[PDB]
């Protein structure tokens, strides 16, 4: 097969230090 | 203004956070965090997952 599914998104859960 | 697409569907774990799908376009995204970002759906304002979105020119 020529089709593959894409690799892992990187943490999304993060959060920022400061707003 | 500025207009948002997202990649794959989230959902926005936060008090402060939106969460929107890949067919779900928004607008009036800024850069306030270096890892976030902030979206508008219609009106609705919060935050959006930089690492599940992306700016649109």
């Amino acid at each position: 097969q020529r089709n593959r599914m894409p690799p892992p998104r990187p943490d999304v859960g993060s959060k920022p230090d400061s707003i | 203004g500025i207009t948002a697409v997202a990649l794959y569907d989230y959902q926005a774990a936060g008090d402060d956070e939106i969460s929107f799908d890949p067919d779900d376009i928004i607008t009036n995204i800024e850069m306030i965090d270096d890892g976030w970002w902030r979206g508008v759906c219609k009106g609705r304002y919060g935050l959006f997952p930089a690492n599940y979105v992306e700016l649109r020119q």
